[PDB]
């Protein structure tokens, strides 16, 4: 246990336990699911409430006109990487007068989170970024980790009981290319409803959906314009 | 010039076993005197003085910076300072302000702290030392002071005629100068005592 | 450069070092102080002179300005840094806004200085607790106090040092406005309160008053004998 | 124990365990091999598909430092992208100051001193990466280098990094290496990957191949992979 | 007994910021309620001695002319956050000629809620309630030393924070009025404190769109006690 | 990185300091000094801790460090920890003279050192000074003055003092045989020979083991006097004569 | 450009013109030169328009923070001291600022005068501008400390009119403010062309 | 030596309507005695209700435009809303003063609707002062356009002339007439007249040709 | 740079149907001295964009060094992206403006021709950060001489073929050989298409001197 204190100290087995503890901090946040078609990229999030009178903590946040991210884990590491994220987008907008491609922006994040995972007295960033956007060659769904291993995926889910969320995806991943937005979105929120207890699903207070498209800027809906998407659903069987 | 802002004159002269130093008393701004008691000769230990001339700011400034370093030297060591040691000390202090220089020209006179051996030297405004055996002068009226001492100084002189030579050297040279005058004080020091006199000059 | 935190949180939810330095205040000598409506008073106790040595250097009551008076506890050296800092700030306030310094302003300067002196890294806290007494413009007499946490705090009567709660319990049953009526009765109030402190044989009591229109005037060691005489005369009427 | 905490303390027999721990952290990763023919260097990296886990083409461990210099990393992944950023940065300063392409002998030495520098202080940890360096030049030939986490850097004709290291290099020496052309070696490297790593450990695996040499005009690029497809066809002839 | 200030738990949470939430529990209680007509707010002073001057202990501190505050926890640690939040609203008006909104104040406050460290200290020990009226009507927010920022309809924190929140969910609805919410709050206060309710133990602060400031001089306080 | 720190800044769990109390007990060993004034003039008593017969003694000056033309000090503790302080305090007194062209009063010079000695106890974990020392001096405001110094940065005004642990019993003698303004400078000297006779356990008070330095006020010179070894011996024979005279009553 | 300010028994009267030029070209006729700082303080404009507009806006920032920390409005001598220290840091870099500070204080009326040259003086009457010298003569002939409210309005109103009639750079309209004990109050805003028909007969 | 400034030309016009705002500019970019191009508009749609014009040194015009476009996005990600018209004018004054001792050489006019649907025009100077006006004209031909709109829009120096509010269609032909007269006497006034009209429903653009000399 | 030592001269450029053609000569001059008779003043950026420049030549080798590195930096990523000709024109503008703001400019005048996505691009970059787009560009004395020839044809006929545009540049380069005092009869023509960037060799003009017999 004495070698499980600092980030610098290697293990005699060869596993730095501080990163392995930061993976547990991602699993405490609420679940969220992102996916993409050939022409669209939709990520759906789930909110929680601290109490009944308290409002629900928001998950999806706009970054640029095509890039928007989801969140899991801490909230200080959320806004600290968010301020770095908005900064880098408008810099290349100021310098090259073009939007950043999604892939090489995420490579800047893995370089950013690398230094506090190696030097002394610095925690890793407990964070669960799911990233969606357009470069010039279509939609992209990315996920990160506190170990800074970014993954070019097609559908993932991170947070609390995303174990069941992943299982729904591969038995419908072949359908996720030809279908358009009206059933692409409600394919995604059929995956959130198994990350839940069997008595509440989506009652217009805890779900948000962000869509980026070809002729579509990244748009976030919340609890009032989500209601057109929440119709046309079957209940959970038993 | 900047040297001719306040004016002044400092003369030192080596005798047989004693040394003498003298300066004027006038403090003024370019046409207008203010007072007749501006000190330009400062004691640095016993049987060893120093004189300063030029801009009156750097006269009062360097004489306090040199006194700052002198008391630290005489407390780290137990002895007093040798006259060669002070000349190297002043030449260091002027050369530090190599490009923002002090506008003054020091004159050092004194004896051996072991024997009766005298010592005279003068320095530039940036710190080039220059030792002689007869006399050193400094100030605005320099050329009048060279005409005196080249025609009046003798090698081996008792302290009486040394006083009479440096008196006639100052009273004839400073009265030829315009911006310097208003009295001359003369220090004549030797092995056993220090004699300080004030001369009767033209107060115009 | 010393990048190391000293004061962190405990598992029960407290700080170590703040509630760890207040015992050093509790091991200092006592000094009390009340306010009237015209004349404030404050008196230190436990002089404990060596009876053959100097005493003008062991002064525990000083002033920041011609309005504000000091009294503290704890250790000696930490007060000297705080006092000579606060003399600069109250004088630089007059270099700004031309008023004399209000007594509430200088207590916020000390408490904010002492708070960041615990918030920062590699820095021991102070171990003093000061009494700040002043009668500002409009002539309203008031007093404050500090704490090693850095909480400025206004009272009407204070007791610190070794035996603070006992003297505060003595003033707890002593809420009379009649004692704040006469000035010499208020001085006799403090002398009676400091008599409840350790031995207090008329020699270890150094009191000082301020009549709100004058600098601090220390009573001579003859009125201390005179006021202890009338306190003994007032105590003789118990029969 | 008691001496294995920092990277600045020696053991009472004369070594440093923090470097020793990070070496076998590289051992737990999958197999990446390398080999050179007489006019080129051929890279080969086994990549494991877990269940789906990515769009195919994600996070390929065959990096690209310079126009004529390539990587083949293994071990920890995030620090390997850090060393790629150091090596791209170092080759740019050689270009800017000296005006021509970086020799592979210097590029190995400048990186290995940088890897060495994190093994001396208690403030930072040693790297958990190991990799390869392949290049080709008509004035130099084909060179293949190798860097451990401790910082030892020298040459090979062939090497292997990963779990299968000693078991994977037994059949490398069985080949001929001098007389071969690298296009023959491209279908050779496919079977060494395909012989090792039975699917008892992991059912799904996938092969990358990088390739610099005389046919590629000195420039480094990936193989035509979906094109010509003679890796997997010739490798699955090892059925008996 | 000396571990890192910047180290995750083996379970996976944290070490020290978990203790910071425990430090709120030893502070006095406070109640703020957002109504559609305005924002009322309440606190207990916890008077120790009658020698102590009562008005020198404050909990409601103004930030701007239309934004109040409420603190519970370490006192002078909150005084650092108050002084910054006053300044950063003045940077907003003297660069934009508009008032900073109630949500966007706390965004600037909660940035250095978690910025403690060695280069570039300990985490803070106070929880805050921010009421105020802006273009979206009256608002009420709540923060913590862990930087977790959220909007609440009627949040109550302090030592008796658990029993306050349970009783408050019974008596709250969306269509409240102002004075109905004021006297309902002090009923919760006298249940959770130990001393008798008087003109010295508590204080209020009520901001309105009409009455644009919070304005609660004494002996209005005695007017409400005699009406309850 | 973190386990090698010594933590010489945290208070004690009793609620006091922890490292300064270890430092202040080093002063009581290895040195014994005192000073006494009651009228015009002031003395300082020293003691040779190492009195081996192969030393040079060619410094012709000792623990009495003449730091000014009006002041000097007597130090006891770690030996070369003083040489940092003596060179520093000598320059504080000299930069004052550069600023005002007036000699430094003896009070505020002591406050300048005690702010330096406190600054290592406040922050850093730097090892504090294991140095206590005395002060003698003349000024324009109070004349002859004595001051005790502490490693904690505390000081005070005194008229008879003590440093060594052997001199803790001298305080009991100094309460018994002190006066109020009758310091003829033989009565103050015969008292100092009487103190170091009983306190210093070296028998018969050899003249080489002790040292006396005085400061008398001249017309304007403030003569600092380090008296030689011959007149020490006749002062010892004077005190031995008074012991044989006073025992005639028994 | 012509401003003036004077204090008397019933507070302070501040008046100014409204013309801002550019060489020989007139930029505008409706420039509000009396910069309103607080409900209890007023500032003017002199020379550099953007220099006076910036630093007095920055001066209002410090006065608002001072009120929140001290629970008290700032004094008039305090605000003039803060402005003199900020402008002194840019001395010799070419700032044009000769404004005035007006307001009620606990010590009564308050009138100070701050330059970009570090000048900070109190006084009773002032006049700032290129046509300021035309305002000193007509005002000092008619000034008294014991004037009425309607009398002090017409003195300051014609004094601006006599300045703009002589000067070329001064003109436009005449703004007129009154500083009282509770706070300042706008009196009127008159055109010069309308005053010309009034003082013709 | 290297002089860092040069004059380019252009002329900007803005009119605050009752419920609209019209911003007009030419398209000539000249330097010295030569023509770089004949297609260079000075209109810039900042928001849906705000159009800025920038004249003077063209290198500072390209820089100052891109600074404002960043700070609009920095406002929105920090405040969840867009800036108003007066907030942009308050922000721009601090930006222009921020280089007080190495100034931009740029004349700025911001037109657009307020938060009540009325025309607001803010003029500027190269150091940072500003005010709200009904109509301003900036650029090289600024002196040939100010006194005419004083007669027409301002209704000054006319006896028994009523004060009718300027309609939209009457304001259109006022803009089209003044640039014809400006192109006759100014050498910097170019060919295409880009006219932007900001209403409560969007921004309309319109281009009218002038003489090509 | 305060004093340009070795300078270039006028650079021409004009769009056509599906490409941009840019020509410049091959002379570096030191004052009136034609010192370096054989240098290249056109840099071939990677596949779709292209750069020529005037002004100081030592500053041109500096920007040749920097832009050459940045193109390699994106190709090593290999993500399937590239710099558009507009992005390089946007990058190079900020490079000039930041350089002149420190009172230490780069004495150049640069012309960027590009063809991407079926769109011909032609951009101008000044030393003072002045930048725009035009269907025909000219630097130096070519803006006084060849620029009236360019705008006359383009205002008559807006579009041009490749052979019409290539012949029209050779006429303008002929005129610049007569009237410019610091020109040279050896130039090279560079042309972008959808097929890539191609640079022609050291071409020359054919002068006419029949008016010399007329006294």
């Amino acid at each position: 246990n004495q070698y499980d204190n600092d980030v610098t100290v290697w293990s005699p087995q060869g596993r730095i336990h501080q990163i392995e503890y930061a993976m547990e901090a991602v699993k405490q946040g609420s679940a969220t699911v992102g996916l993409k078609s050939k022409t669209h990229a939709v990520l759906v999030a789930l909110k929680r409430a601290q109490s009944e009178l308290a409002a629900h903590q928001k998950k999806i946040l706009h970054v640029d006109n095509h890039i928007g991210i989801s969140i899991a884990g801490l909230t200080a590491d959320a806004r600290l990487l968010c301020n770095f994220m908005r900064q880098e987008c408008l810099d290349s907008r100021f310098v090259f007068d073009r939007p950043l491609p999604v892939s090489r922006l995420v490579s800047l994040i893995g370089s950013k989170t690398q230094i506090p995972t190696q030097r002394y007295g610095r925690r890793p960033y407990g964070v669960g970024l799911l990233i969606a956007g357009y470069d010039d060659m279509g939609p992209h769904i990315f996920q990160t980790c506190p170990s800074a291993n970014y993954f070019d995926c097609r559908a993932m889910s991170i947070g609390a009981r995303s174990q069941s969320a992943r299982t729904y995806l591969e038995r419908h991943m072949s359908e996720f290319m030809e279908c358009n937005l009206n059933e692409l979105v409600k394919h995604g929120l059929r995956a959130l409803r198994e990350t839940l207890p069997a008595e509440q699903d989506l009652t217009t207070k805890n779900v948000s959906i962000g869509i980026v498209g070809k002729d579509l800027e990244f748009t976030i809906y919340d609890d009032d314009d989500v209601s057109p998407f929440l119709e046309g659903l079957e209940e959970r069987p038993q | 010039s900047i040297m001719s802002y306040n004016g002044g004159a400092v003369m030192a002269m080596k005798g047989k076993n004693c040394v003498a130093i003298a300066a004027d008393r006038r403090f003024g701004i370019q046409a207008q005197m203010v007072t007749t008691d501006f000190q330009k000769i400062f004691p640095m230990g016993d049987r060893l003085y120093i004189g300063l001339a030029g801009l009156a700011t750097d006269v009062q400034t360097v004489a306090q910076r040199l006194k700052f370093r002198l008391n630290l030297y005489e407390l780290k060591e137990g002895r007093q300072i040798k006259p060669y040691t002070l000349m190297s000390m002043v030449a260091n202090l002027l050369y530090e302000k190599r490009f923002g220089p002090y506008y003054t020209e020091p004159v050092i006179a004194g004896l051996d702290p072991k024997t009766f051996k005298p010592f005279i030297c003068s320095l530039d405004l940036i710190g080039c030392p220059m030792v002689t055996d007869d006399f050193v002068v400094s100030g605005t009226c320099a050329e009048q002071m060279y005409g005196m001492c080249e025609s009046l100084w003798e090698p081996n002189m008792d302290p009486d005629h040394l006083f009479e030579t440096i008196s006639q050297a100052m009273l004839n040279a400073v009265d030829r100068d315009a911006v310097s005058g208003m009295g001359v004080i003369v220090h004549i020091i030797e092995k056993d005592k220090i004699t300080t006199r004030t001369l009767k000059a033209r107060m115009d | 450069s010393y990048d190391r935190a000293i004061t962190v949180f405990s598992p029960d939810g407290h700080l170590f070092q703040v509630e760890y330095a207040q015992e050093a205040v509790k091991k200092g000598s006592t000094a009390v102080g009340v306010r009237g409506r015209d004349i404030v008073v404050l008196g230190v106790e436990k002089k404990s002179v060596a009876k053959l040595q100097d005493e003008r250097t062991v002064r525990k009551i000083c002033a920041l300005d011609d309005n504000v008076c000091m009294a503290f506890a704890g250790l000696t050296a930490d007060a000297r840094i705080v006092i000579n800092r606060a003399r600069v700030e109250c004088q630089s306030h007059r270099l700004t806004v031309e008023d004399p310094v209000t007594v509430e302003y200088i207590t916020r300067y000390i408490a904010s200085l002492k708070q960041r002196y615990t918030q920062s890294n590699g820095r021991r806290p102070f171990g003093i607790s000061a009494l700040i007494v002043g009668f500002d413009f409009d002539g309203t007499p008031r007093l404050y106090q500090t704490d090693p946490s850095g909480t400025y705090h206004a009272w009407k009567a204070n007791a610190i040092g070794r035996g603070a709660k006992s003297v505060r319990e003595f003033l707890e049953k002593n809420y009379t406005d009649e004692a704040i009526e006469t000035d010499d009765l208020t001085i006799k109030l403090v002398i009676k309160a400091l008599l409840e402190v350790v031995q207090s044989g008329g020699k270890n009591i150094e009191l000082a008053v301020m009549r709100r229109d004058q600098s601090l005037k220390i009573l001579n060691p003859e009125e201390i004998e005179k006021y202890v005489a009338e306190i003994e005369k007032e105590k003789e009427e118990n029969e | 124990t008691g001496y294995d905490l920092s990277a600045s303390t020696f053991s009472p027999d004369g070594r440093v365990f923090q470097v020793e721990y990070a070496m076998k952290a590289v051992e737990n990763s999958s197999t990446a091999i390398g080999i050179r023919c007489k006019d080129g260097v051929v890279f080969g990296v086994e990549k494991l598909v877990l269940s789906k886990l990515y769009e195919e083409g994600s996070n390929k461990r065959l990096f690209n430092v310079d126009r004529h210099v390539g990587m083949a990393v293994a071990g920890l992944l995030a620090d390997a992208r850090s060393l790629a950023d150091i090596a791209r940065e170092e080759a740019s300063n050689f270009r800017s100051n000296f005006g021509y392409n970086i020799p592979l002998k210097h590029l190995a030495d400048r990186v290995a001193m940088y890897v060495h520098a994190y093994t001396l202080y208690s403030a930072v940890r040693p790297f958990g990466c190991s990799f390869m360096l392949g290049s080709y030049s008509v004035n130099d030939g084909a060179q293949l280098y190798m860097i451990d986490p401790s910082g030892v850097s020298y040459g090979y004709w062939g090497c292997a990094i990963g779990k299968a290291r000693q078991a994977a290099k037994t059949e490398i020496e069985k080949l001929q290496m001098k007389e071969m052309t690298c296009r023959d070696i491209v279908k050779e490297v496919a079977k060494i990957i395909y012989i090792v790593h039975d699917e008892v450990k992991d059912k799904a695996f996938e092969l990358e191949l990088s390739w610099v040499g005389e046919l590629t005009n000195g420039r480094h690029e990936i193989v035509p992979k979906d094109i010509r497809e003679e890796a997997e066809k010739y490798a699955k002839e090892s059925l008996k | 007994y000396d571990r890192g200030v910047n180290t995750f738990s083996p379970e996976g949470r944290l070490f020290q910021v978990e203790y910071a939430i425990e430090a709120i529990k030893l502070g006095s209680t406070a109640i703020g309620i957002q109504t559609s007509e305005g924002v009322c707010l309440a606190v207990e002073k916890r008077i120790t001695s009658p020698l102590m001057e009562p008005s020198s202990i404050e909990k409601i501190v103004e930030i701007d002319a239309h934004i109040g505050c409420a603190m519970s926890g370490l006192i002078a640690d909150a005084k650092t956050l108050i002084d910054k939040a006053r300044v950063e609203t003045q940077n907003h008006w003297f660069t934009y000629n508009e008032t900073m909104t109630v949500e966007s104040v706390t965004q600037a406050v909660s940035n250095l809620a978690l910025q403690f460290g060695e280069e570039d200290s300990r985490p803070f020990g106070v929880a805050l309630l921010f009421g105020g009226v802006d273009e979206k009507g009256p608002q009420l927010f709540h923060m913590d030393p862990s930087g977790t920022f959220v909007q609440c309809d009627a949040r109550a924190i302090g030592s008796a924070s658990e029993g306050a929140q349970s009783s408050l969910q019974e008596v709250y609805h969306k269509s409240m009025t102002l004075k109905e919410a004021i006297k309902s709050s002090l009923i919760i206060l006298k249940q959770v404190m130990e001393e008798k309710l008087n003109a010295t133990n508590i204080e209020l602060a009520t901001v309105q769109p009409g009455q644009n400031f919070h304005m609660f001089t004494k002996e209005e306080l005695e007017e409400v006690i005699k009406d309850i | 990185s973190r386990r090698y720190d010594s933590r010489t800044t945290i208070f004690s769990p009793e609620g006091r300091l922890y490292q300064v109390e270890y430092a202040m007990e080093a002063i009581g060993h290895a040195g014994t000094c005192l000073g006494i004034l009651a009228n015009d003039g002031v003395l300082l008593a020293a003691e040779r801790r190492n009195i081996h017969k192969l030393l040079d003694e060619v410094f012709f000056s000792e623990k009495i460090y003449k730091l000014n033309e009006d002041m000097a000090c007597s130090v006891a503790g770690i030996t070369s920890d003083a040489n940092v302080l003596t060179n520093e305090l000598r320059l504080i007194a000299q930069r004052y003279l550069l600023q005002y062209q007036e000699p430094i009063p003896c009070e505020q010079l002591v406050t300048a050192l005690c702010d330096i000695k406190q600054a290592y106890t406040q922050f850093g974990g730097k090892r504090p000074f294991g140095v206590s020392l005395l002060y003698i001096g003349w000024d324009k405001h109070y004349g002859f003055q004595l001051y005790q110094s502490d490693p904690s940065g505390n000081y005070g005004g005194w008229k008879a003092t003590c440093i060594g642990n052997n001199s803790a019993a001298a305080v009991s003698m100094l309460k018994q045989d002190y006066k109020e303004g009758e310091m003829t400078l033989k009565s103050a000297l015969a008292l100092a020979i009487k103190v170091l006779n009983k306190t210093m356990d070296v028998s018969k008070l050899s003249a080489e083991k002790v040292e006396i330095a005085t400061l008398t006020r001249e017309n304007g010179k403030t003569v600092i006097r380090v008296l030689k070894q011959k007149e020490v011996e006749q002062l010892i024979k004077k005190h031995e004569e008074e012991e044989a005279k006073a025992e005639r009553e028994k | 450009t012509t401003t003036l300010a004077f204090k008397f028994r019933h507070g302070v009267i501040v008046a100014a013109d409204s013309r801002a030029t550019a060489g020989a070209y007139i930029a505008s006729q409706t420039v509000k030169k009396v910069i309103e700082i607080n409900p209890y303080l007023l500032g003017t404009m002199a020379g550099g328009a953007a220099d006076c507009s910036f630093w007095e806006r920055l001066l209002a920032r410090q006065c608002r923070i001072y009120e929140l920390r001290n629970k008290e409005r700032i004094s008039v001598a305090a605000a003039s001291k803060l402005l003199a220290n900020m402008v002194y840091q840019y001395k010799g870099m070419g700032l044009s600022m000769g404004t005035m500070i007006c307001g009620w204080d606990k010590r009564g009326p308050g009138l100070y005068y701050v330059d970009s040259e570090g000048n900070r003086i109190s006084g009773a009457t002032f006049s700032v501008g290129s046509g300021s010298v035309y305002a000193y003569g007509v005002m000092d002939r008619g000034y008294s400390y014991d004037l009425e409210v309607e009398q002090a309005y017409d003195l300051a109103r014609r004094a601006i009119y006599q300045a703009t009639y002589r000067d070329a750079y001064s003109g436009g309209a005449v703004n007129l403010y009154h500083v009282r004990e509770d706070g300042w109050i706008r009196v009127s805003s008159d055109n010069v062309a309308d005053l010309h028909e009034k003082y013709s007969g | 030596r290297f002089s860092p400034y040069v004059f380019n030309g252009g002329t900007i016009l803005a009119i605050a309507g009752e419920d609209f705002a019209i911003v007009a500019s030419d398209t000539r970019l000249s330097e010295g005695f030569s023509i770089h191009t004949r297609d260079s508009p000075k209109c810039y749609k900042l928001t849906d209700k705000t159009v800025i014009g920038c004249s003077g040194f063209h290198g500072d015009c390209l820089t100052l435009t891109k600074i404002i476009e960043a700070r609009l996005k920095m406002y929105k990600h920090s405040n969840n809303k867009a800036m108003t018209t007066g907030a942009i004018a308050a922000m721009l004054s601090t930006i222009l003063y921020s280089r007080r001792f190495f100034p931009y050489y740029v004349y700025n006019i911001i037109g657009g609707l307020d938060e009540e649907g009325k025309g607001a025009v803010y003029s500027f100077d190269p150091v940072g002062s500003y005010q709200r006006d009904s109509f301003k004209a900036g650029g090289s031909a600024s002196a040939m356009l100010q006194p005419l709109l004083d007669n027409q829009v301002g209704f000054k120096n006319m006896q028994n002339v009523e004060h009718v509010p300027l309609s939209l269609d009457r304001a259109m032909r006022l803009v089209k007439d003044v640039f014809i007269s400006a192109a006759e006497r100014d050498v910097y006034t170019g060919d295409a007249l880009r006219i932007c009209i900001v209403t409560k429903e969007g921004i309309r653009e319109e281009t009218v040709s002038l003489r090509k000399d | 740079t305060q004093n340009p030592m070795v300078t270039g001269t006028s650079v021409l450029g004009v769009k056509f149907e599906g490409g941009v053609v840019i020509a410049a000569d091959m002379l570096g001059s030191y004052g009136s001295l034609a010192r370096f008779r054989n240098i290249s003043r056109i840099m071939r950026v990677n596949n779709s964009t292209m750069l020529g420049a005037s002004g100081d030549y030592a500053d041109f080798q500096y920007l040749k060094q920097v832009l050459g590195q940045m193109v390699i930096d994106e190709e090593l990523l290999g993500d399937g992206h590239s710099y558009s000709p507009r992005a390089i024109h946007s990058w190079l503008t900020r490079a000039m403006y930041s350089r002149r703001s420190k009172m230490n400019p780069l004495w150049n005048t640069m012309v960027i021709g590009g063809y991407a996505d079926g769109e011909s691009f032609l951009g101008y970059v000044d030393m003072l950060g002045v930048a725009y787009e035009a269907p025909s560009l000219a630097t130096g004395y070519g803006a006084y001489l060849a620029q009236p020839l360019l705008r006359e044809v383009l205002e008559k006929q807006p579009v041009l073929s490749q052979t019409e545009a290539r012949d029209l540049v050779e006429r303008c380069m002929r005129v610049l050989y007569y009237r410019d005092a610091r020109s040279y009869n050896r130039f090279q023509i560079a042309t972008v298409t959808e097929k890539g960037v191609e640079i022609e060799g050291p071409l020359s003009t054919e002068t006419n001197w029949d008016i010399a017999h007329m006294i």
